[PDB]
């Protein structure tokens, strides 16, 4: 038996002042979640270029918690679809970052994406990446993964670039509002609020303001 | 460069002075034909160097000015350093080669519009509004020339100034022009009458564009 005791108002509310309707409870998903004692406990994903986009760099950290042990790996590798474009395995131990060395319980993979499907509001092409903690000698403890998107984002001389084009913002702010069911979404209401705001030419939306 | 007389009364009276190099080669072709050619450096650069040797000391002299129609050449470059170099108490400014080139310390165009972009290639006047923030450009932005005055005119003048007063770094301009370019011509009964081009027999010519 869980019990859960939801204030209403709290000193948190200080900084919840947006203008919208001010309702309470449990208004999002509740789940369990089952990991192993040794586990992927965190892992940073990021793609890097060369000038024209022809050449990617996608450079993933990797942590874990539990007790730390040589035969262990992490392998990431990069899904196209059915196609594993790249893949890379390394022990656990970080490059030495100060005098009292690095993070053994740290691993960055490097893995190189030629000719990368780049990513954009105008065609989202997508990457599988899926990061596997294992033993050395092929035993899966576990595995996590994230969509990749290859893009870049930078201001340069002023202009907002994606992929080194300028963007044109072409906004809306949207609430996480439903007129039954409050603050509470659903897949289905925000499926069609994309749909919507695609078809009438948005292509981009501000999380107004959580 | 004006008769020395000017700028003492300029100095006396109180007016802001763009002194100027006497070089304009509008009908080059293209314009810059000759102000990047280094052959035609030594001519340029006397007409410059001795405009300043002559009056860096008048007070009412506020920009150096490289000339006018000129296109924009290598010639530009190398005297507005030597300008900057001999006299740093002062801007330099040239229109040619765009308004905007590595030349000129202020964007210094003519006939710019307030609101319109006129995008001629490769020197386009851009609504000096927009010019202003063009990506990495951070220069002040004063119209070498402006409104023409040819005849019947003006029109529009107070949208320049709606938009001087409203934007911080638009700081005014020069009207083309101050005096109708007419002459004096007799008719048979010695009545005076104003006369432009062409009516002295010249051909080819331009006819009231220098009024
Ligand atoms: C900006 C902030 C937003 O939350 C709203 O208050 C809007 C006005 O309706 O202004
Ligand atoms: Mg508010
Ligand atoms: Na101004
Ligand atoms: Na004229």
């Amino acid at each position: 038996r869980l019990a859960v005791m939801v204030l209403r108002w709290s000193d948190g509310s200080y900084l919840e002042d947006q203008d919208m309707w001010r309702m309470s409870g449990i208004f999002r998903d509740v789940s369990l979640l089952h990991k192993p004692t040794t586990q992927i406990s965190d892992f940073h994903v990021a793609t890097r270029f060369n000038d024209d986009f022809s050449r990617a760099v996608l450079e993933a950290e990797v942590q874990m918690c539990g007790e730390l042990r040589d035969y262990l790996r992490v392998t990431v590798s990069l899904w196209q679809g059915e196609t594993q474009v790249a893949s890379g395995t390394a022990p656990f131990g970080g490059e030495i970052i100060d005098e009292r060395g690095g993070y053994a319980d740290r691993v960055t993979l490097r893995l190189n994406v030629e000719n990368p499907k780049l990513w954009s509001a105008e065609i989202p092409n997508l990457y599988r990446a899926v990061v596997e903690l294992h033993t050395a000698d092929g035993t899966l403890i576990e595995a996590e993964a994230c969509d990749v998107g290859f893009r870049e984002v930078r201001i340069e001389n002023g202009l907002l670039l994606l992929n080194g084009k300028p963007l044109l913002i072409r906004g809306v702010n949207r609430h996480e509002h439903h007129p039954l069911h409050g603050q509470v979404m659903d897949e289905q209401t925000m499926v069609q609020d994309i749909l919507l705001m695609k078809q009438n030419n948005f292509n981009a939306v501000r999380c107004s303001h959580y | 460069p004006n008769h020395p007389l000017w700028y003492t009364l300029c100095d006396r009276y109180g007016l802001y002075v763009v002194d100027e190099a006497n070089i304009e080669t509008h009908g080059m072709v293209p314009m810059n034909r000759l102000t990047d050619d280094p052959r035609w450096l030594p001519a340029m650069s006397e007409r410059v160097t001795r405009m300043v040797q002559r009056d860096r000391n008048h007070p009412s002299v506020i920009i150096w000015s490289l000339g006018n129609e000129s296109g924009h050449g290598a010639n530009h470059d190398a005297l507005y350093r030597w300008i900057k170099s001999v006299d740093p108490s002062r801007p330099v400014q040239y229109e040619g080669g765009g308004a905007d080139t590595t030349a000129t310390d202020i964007i210094c165009p003519m006939y710019a519009r307030v609101d319109e972009d006129q995008p001629f290639p490769a020197v386009p006047k851009w609504s000096i509004k927009k010019w202003l923030s063009l990506p990495g450009e951070t220069r002040p932005l004063i119209l070498c020339e402006y409104a023409h005055a040819m005849g019947n005119s003006l029109g529009g003048f107070a949208k320049y100034w709606q938009a001087f007063r409203q934007y911080p770094r638009l700081q005014g301009g020069f009207v083309w022009d101050w005096v109708d370019q007419s002459l004096i011509k007799y008719d048979e009964n010695g009545n005076p009458w104003s006369a432009y081009g062409g009516d002295f027999g010249d051909t080819p010519n331009d006819r009231q564009f220098c009024m």
